[PDB]
């Protein structure tokens, strides 16, 4: 209530003329910032929202509730001055401009400004623009806590200072860091927005000092001995700068303390955890007394949809022949009707994220082990989608260009043979023409197949990327269930894709699989999918396996790149990581349960790119990050839990066997060892998804290489036609496989 | 006429700007420079709109606006950062031949700082890492040259040493930091001195590792 009255008084001080509706507006805005801000779930927020208006209308009749309480209530002083309320769209434009500028100075990584972020920016700005305005942010990892804190601090001129935590981080190091930040904030009169995560808070020794600093404004005992003498020496100069000449030591220390309160805002970024939050209350009450707390958890459907639209702007996703389906599976209520192809794709992506939330909640209800799902997973998914789409479209386009070059060469060769005919041999020439014509119509059919593939590529890539980024911790049955759910959702949206897509072959080639099998990797569907995830990832993969087969697999795979093994328990770890940054060799990590927070800059991919240099801030030291660096985190206990911070920075790769992996392995073993014909036909069907076409493409490249030498010598018997009839027979074989795919698939299903 | 009047005002403004630019870079105070530039801008804005519509006035106004924009780069350049080697790198990359003693704000302002913002920022960050490393070294020098052993009476028999924990912790921290200093691209400067101090740290570490055990044994056997 006191903060309420103080806030209303502050918003009323610069104004001189204000109607009653404006006063009710300020009252409602302050109520929402004080009471609705701290709420956790949706129902309480709606309850508070409706009851503020109810109380306002009950206590103040005869007022216009529209202007008095409009739905987008929002106050800021950036536009004009005097804390005058601002419309949402003009504020959005201003924040976009300032965000582009921020992009130019620091943190070029794109940010998307949806309504939630637009509100949190003003809340953080209001808290910063206040003496002793300490702030606590509670939200799921990757919701944009640190990023918005840094953005607002930069916009207000606050310099962000965050300590670097690691293992064996003794209290003396934190004492030195506190001394440095206090000296910078008070002695030099430079404002600091002090930001901490929960990695460095887990230790209870630091919480006493932080509590004292939050409450008293200065922590006694941090400055003593010669350190206190240097503090006083610089404090005298600071007083000289402000023209506040003082000589007594205790008065100078009081001035330093006041400078600290005026110019130090501490931001505590924490993940949502009821038991941990209660423990923090038990060990430090000021975190809920001095620190005003702000909650924003998972992004709403609007936020996910807007992020998807913005991050899929480079992508084509434009089908002029996209027929709208009646009864669209819709997860965004504001989806345009009728939606375009890009709108449908982004809606499907949001559905993928929400159905993964549903699957995780259902698995938690079942009693199994769940991993927290964060918007960073959505960003990783959309990045995989963009990369896969670009790669697959590039491959299809280059194959089409190769086919066009081949067709032009064939036309030139046919014209040359016609000119030669213009001059037993004539029958051979006629047979050559017939074969060339037939293979030409075959390549026209190949062009038609390429057009079909370009039609299906968007859906195929979407499903593949969703599998890569999202799945990985669940067993084989849950992976297949998620894939079937996504496929059915897309089929309801008329997003064209292959009905029998094969994940392993759409995401790899024959040579890659043979290389994997050369190393220690069993020919298991779960193992092949895990190898796929270990190949294509953006966040560094965290491998869990009770047998340790994956560790040996990635050791053999990266042996040529002098991969090194190092555990977190070993004290040399840091040093080894240093070498991994200097040289660029991969570095496998074991024993992830005892996580070292020093890895956070590596996992967060905090790269500073300046002056032809790429730097990583390992603790307090900047290191040149080698371009070909990669780190794998490994463990051996499936029954382990991970913090949401770690869970949101890595892609999980589960090697554990369950009732569905072992079932598939045993069924495949029986099929191979008792029905070799059925296993052969199954492999024929499963490799038909490009591998036969790849062999045809390679042999056609060889044929073009042979045919390029066409002058007389190619007519040794007027028939080099043996190579082209070889091509014709493999083409007829794969064609017959294509027409008879349903019968073979049904027979394999029956067996 | 009005054209003659605006030409005269332009000549006066140009004379003021040239007189301000005659100040050598050493004695150019960024705060006073910004205040004087703001005063000149206010003087320019005091002209009538008819005189303001002239192209030359617009050119000089936008030049002063660019100078105000690059005043931040001027502040960053005029510090303990550039020294003379970073200035040498800037001269080499910008292909300009100035004199350090004769350096003036006019020479730097002639070169487009706004166009060369990336180059200037890279040089500034290199200098940032450089004084970071240099001040870390100087801290090592001042903490080790002024450090004294904690001698204590021992039963009026002799003077022994305490403080093994603090001294060993300091040695370990310093040796770890010096060893890690071999990383980073900034390591290429002042390498030999860093190796010399590494050798000194190793020598003291070994000597006092032996010394603590010798002291313990001698106390025990004396008892
Ligand atoms: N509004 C947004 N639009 C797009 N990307 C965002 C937005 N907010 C956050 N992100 C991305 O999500 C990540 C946020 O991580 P962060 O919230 O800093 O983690 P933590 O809260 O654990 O510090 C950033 O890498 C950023 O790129």
């Amino acid at each position: 209530m006191t903060r309420w009255v103080r806030g209303i008084f502050e918003a009323l001080r610069p104004l001189e003329t204000l109607p009653v509706e404006g006063l009710i507006r300020i009252w409602a805005h302050e109520a929402l910032r004080l009471f609705q801000d701290r709420l956790v779930e949706d129902e309480e927020r709606r309850w508070t929202d409706e009851n503020i208006d109810t109380v306002a209308l009950k206590h103040f009749p005869n007022i216009d509730r529209e202007k008095a309480m409009s739905r987008p209530i929002l106050y800021s002083n950036w536009l004009s001055k005097d804390y005058i309320p601002v419309d949402q769209e003009e504020l959005r434009d201003y924040v976009k401009a300032r965000l582009k500028v921020f992009y130019e100075e620091e943190l070029d990584v794109p940010l998307v400004l949806f309504n939630e972020v637009l509100d949190h920016v003003l809340r953080i700005d209001r808290i910063f623009r206040q003496p002793q305005g300490h702030l606590l942010l509670i939200g799921v990892s990757g919701a944009g806590k640190t990023t918005l804190s840094r953005f607002v601090a930069w916009m207000n001129g606050l310099s962000v200072y965050q300590i670097k935590v690691h293992r064996k981080y003794t209290g003396e190091d934190f004492d030195e860091d506190l001394r440095t930040v206090l000296r910078r904030s008070g002695c030099k009169n430079e404002k600091i927005a002090f930001i901490m995560d929960e990695s460095n808070v887990l230790d209870s020794g630091f919480l006493e000092r932080m509590n004292t600093l939050l409450a008293n404004g200065e922590v006694p005992g941090l400055f003593e001995g010669d350190e206190y003498a240097t503090l006083m020496t610089q404090c005298k100069e600071g007083a000289q700068k402000e023209g506040l000449m003082l000589d007594s030591h205790e008065e100078l220390y009081k001035w330093f303390t006041s400078q600290v309160i005026r110019n130090l805002h501490v931001v505590f970024t924490m993940n949502p955890s009821s038991e941990g939050l209660k423990d923090r209350a038990a060990t430090s009450p000021a975190l809920f007394n001095r620190c005003v707390l702000n909650w924003f958890g998972d992004w709403s459907t609007e936020a996910l949809y807007q992020v998807g639209k913005e991050f899929t702007s480079k992508m084509d996703l434009e089908k002029p022949n996209y027929i709208v389906p009646d009864y669209m599976p819709v997860v965004y209520d504001k989806l345009p009707q009728p939606p375009s192809h890009r709108e449908a794709i982004v809606n499907s992506c949001v559905f993928v994220h929400q159905t993964l939330h549903q699957a995780n909640a259902r698995l938690a209800k079942r009693g199994g082990r769940t991993m927290a799902i964060t918007p960073r997973h959505y960003l990783d998914f959309i990045n995989h989608y963009a990369n896969l789409f670009h790669e697959k479209r590039s491959e299809l386009e280059e194959q089409q260009m190769h086919l066009n070059v081949g067709l032009r060469k064939i036309k030139e060769t046919v014209d040359q043979v016609e000119e030669l005919r213009r001059d037993a041999k004539v029958n051979r020439s006629t047979a050559l023409l017939k074969s060339l014509s037939a293979e030409r119509e075959r390549w026209e059919k190949t062009s038609e197949t390429f057009k079909n593939q370009m039609s299906t590529i968007a859906g195929d890539c979407l499903l593949s990327a969703a599998f890569i980024a999202y799945a990985g911790y669940f067993d084989q049955q849950m992976r297949q269930n998620l894939f079937t759910t996504w496929s059915h959702h897309l089929q309801q949206a008329n997003i064209q894709f292959r009905t029998d897509i094969a994940r392993t072959e759409y995401l790899s080639n024959a040579d890659e699989r043979l290389r994997w099998q050369a190393s220690s990797l069993p020919a298991d569907d779960l193992c092949t999918e895990n190898a796929i995830m270990l190949k294509r990832f953006n966040r560094y993969p965290l491998i869990i396996d009770p047998s340790g087969q994956a560790t040996e697999f990635i050791m053999n795979e990266y042996k040529d790149r002098k991969i090194t093994r190092t555990s977190f328990l070993d004290d040399a770890f840091r040093k080894n990581l240093e070498s991994a940054l200097r040289f660029g060799n991969p570095l496998l990590v074991q024993d992830v349960e005892s996580y070292d927070p020093v890895l956070n800059p590596v996992l967060n991919r905090e790269v500073r790119r300046t002056g032809g240099r790429v730097l990583i801030t390992l603790g307090d030291q900047d290191i040149d990050l080698s371009p070909s660096f990669v780190i794998f985190l490994s463990t051996r206990d499936p029954t382990v839990e991970f913090p949401p911070d770690l869970c949101s920075r890595v892609t999980f790769v589960n090697f554990t066997v369950t009732r569905s992996s072992l079932q598939s392995q045993c069924l495949n073993e029986v099929l191979k060892a008792e029905r070799p014909d059925v296993d052969e036909k199954r492999s024929d069907l499963l490799k038909l998804q490009g591998e036969f076409q790849l062999r045809l493409r390679q042999l056609e490249k060889s044929l073009l290489q042979a045919l390029n030498e066409v002058k007389g010598r190619i007519l040794d018997d007027d028939t080099i036609i043996t190579t082209l009839e070889n091509l014709k027979r493999e083409a007829a074989e794969v064609t017959r496989k294509v027409e008879e795919t349903d019968i073979v698939m049904q027979e394999v299903e029956t067996v | 006429q009005d054209l003659k009047g605006v030409w005269s005002e332009l000549s006066k403004v140009w004379e003021q700007i040239d007189q301000m630019k005659e100040q050598p870079w050493v004695s150019v105070q960024p705060r006073k420079l910004r205040q004087n530039l703001d005063a000149l801008l206010n003087q320019l804005k005091s002209f009538p709109a008819r005189l303001r519509q002239y192209a030359s006035y617009e050119f000089v106004q936008r030049l002063l606006k660019g100078y105000m924009k690059i005043n931040m780069l001027v502040i960053e350049l005029k510090s303990e950062a550039l020294k003379d080697r970073h200035w040498k790198q800037l001269m080499k990359r910008l292909h300009v031949n100035w004199v350090v003693s004769e350096l003036t704000l006019g020479q730097i302002w002639d070169v487009d700082l706004q166009k060369n913002e990336a180059i200037v920022k890279d040089v500034l960050l290199v200098a940032q890492g450089e004084m970071a490393l240099e001040e870390f070294l100087k801290q090592i020098r001042e903490v080790w040259n002024t450090y004294e052993l904690d001698l204590v009476n021992y039963q009026n028999k002799c003077r022994l040493i305490r403080g093994w924990d603090d001294l060993f912790n300091k040695v370990k921290e310093h040796i770890n930091s010096v060893s890690a200093m071999k990383l980073s691209p900034y390591y290429k400067v002042f390498e030999e001195d860093a190796l010399s101090w590494e050798d000194k740290l190793n020598r003291i570490m070994a000597l006092f590792d032996v010394w603590i055990d010798v002291q313990r044994r001698w106390v025990y056997l004396e008892g």
